[PDB]
């Protein structure tokens, strides 16, 4: 009867589906704008749900401080959820952060612990572990890449929203893989709860195709790229390889060019990883196999 | 090694 | 089947979040207009001014949008124009950010930079010179006078507040820039839903021209830092007759209040959002409104 959220963490999701006019075949590419969220990214859903589970798990209690190594959207998602629910939070990340990002996080009240940019995510992960080890009783690390609350919340929210908003006629889901939680949880929701055998498509960088190489039985050779949000260089444990039907690779130039076309030709604001996801879905959408299929693309961030 |  | 045909149709349905560290026993609830296609409330009037000019025949295939811009309406019109296939020209002072130039150029805008010395005045002038050079192809929407600005808030923002509060809203607090938010929400609730709520306009201390006008005093506009409000005149899309109260907030209090929202509630809000909350909090502490459900517009993150 009333729709008043008790705090900002509960306002996650219910993101919109917008049909693309200049991609795909006869309107078969439909995007889900996860930028329309608290903290302007997909990551608000797992920010909230890992905090919510840790409270019901008993692993995060009043006075306990959150510690998480993240240079990306997960830090902002956890920061605002922590402020909204009264938790202390430490974020470790390398010193390559945008300077507006630094001011944003400390504006949110984050205890920012910076590590050497040359040590990358590995240095920040190690410092986060060190901080927790220093006093395990005082801290909790949510571990976005392994925590099941990550894919669980997309099974409970992102998936059903796609099911509901397409009146069950979604046929393909195209999602870049960072933690894998999005593609994992959406697929479980639709293939298992809704029982429809859609084509689940993971997207990764041409530069670091560790999923493609793993599935083909080849040596994995991760490498650097500029598609921020995906291509971690390993198979994250929240990516369930068994529900992946296909892997598309997009290089950084194409992702950036596609993002620019999204803004100039569709009037949609989204990050480079959204461009990657749309490049992959557009490539598929002009295949006879998918000519008749409704493709839903995850746009992870603003 | 990413920004997630 | 909730699939919008273009991005302009995804406006609105923004959330109400109750504040924990403001107000009296939860009586301050904020409407987060940052959760919109171009991440401000201007998304609603960008879409509707275009929609209504199409319905009226004044905007037709081949016509181009021309508009002066200093902020969120330019961004909102840019993405609506891109989403609906219109060419759009924005005039803006050459003194604006690099970041604001690249964003508008990113949206496909034809950017024409004007004399920085002339400021906004020179950008309005250039926009008008551009429409006068070819009225056959150019259309200027004019957010301060177009009734479609307050009209969209009467049809969407207003009803959303009524729906989400089950008509328990007693007070609406909104900063005034064009006035369309406060005028359209108030009309919806007072006239369409028939509840005489208290409508509070919020303007800068530095520039209190609504307060001065209503009090019968000389109008003394001034410069301030609360981006999006305090234009220094009474805009035509502000209907003075549904205003019950005017609160004034200085730039310092607005920025401090925005930082509180961020640190204490985890809500990212622009400085004008902060001004609106500081006004609402001030009222929420008074006995008159102690038992009133107050709804605060946060225009942007
Ligand atoms: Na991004
Ligand atoms: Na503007
Ligand atoms: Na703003």
């Amino acid at each position: 009867s009333m729709a008043i959220y008790a705090d900002n963490s509960y306002s996650i999701g219910n993101t919109p589906l917008v049909r693309l006019k200049h991609f795909g075949h006869n309107g078969n590419v439909v995007v889900k704008i996860e930028g329309r969220n608290p903290s302007y990214s997909v990551k608000c859903r797992i920010g909230a749900n890992m905090v919510w589970q840790a409270e019901k798990d008993g692993t995060l209690t009043k006075g306990k401080e959150i510690v998480e190594p993240t240079s990306g959207n997960t830090g902002i998602a956890l920061a605002y959820v922590a402020a909204a629910r009264g938790y202390k939070i430490t974020l470790t990340m390398p010193e390559t952060m945008s300077l507006e990002r630094k001011r944003l996080l400390c504006g949110l009240g984050v205890n920012l612990v910076l590590t050497e940019g040359a040590k990358g995510m590995k240095g920040a992960i190690a410092k986060a572990e060190e901080i927790v080890a220093s006093d395990p009783s005082r801290y909790v690390m949510l571990k976005q890449f392994e925590n099941p609350a990550n894919p669980q919340i997309h099974r409970e929210t992102t998936g059903p929203e796609i099911w509901k908003d397409t009146d069950g006629k979604v046929d393909v889901v195209v999602a870049g893989v960072g933690t894998g939680g999005s593609i994992t949880g959406i697929s479980r929701a639709i293939k298992l709860d809704f029982g429809k055998q859609i084509t689940s498509v993971a997207v990764e960088p041409v530069e670091s195709p560790v999923i493609s190489q793993t599935l083909a039985g080849e040596e994995v050779k991760p490498g650097p790229h500029k598609i921020q949000g995906i291509g971690a260089g390993f198979i994250p444990k929240n990516l369930d390889l068994s529900i992946i039907d296909r892997v598309e690779t997009v290089d950084s130039d194409t992702a950036l060019a596609t993002a620019r076309r999204l803004m100039a030709e569709e009037g949609i604001l989204a990050g480079i990883s959204s461009g990657a996801a749309v490049a992959a879905a557009d490539r598929l959408a002009k295949l006879p196999e998918f000519a008749d299929k409704l493709i839903v693309v995850i746009l992870p961030s603003a | 090694e990413f920004s997630i």
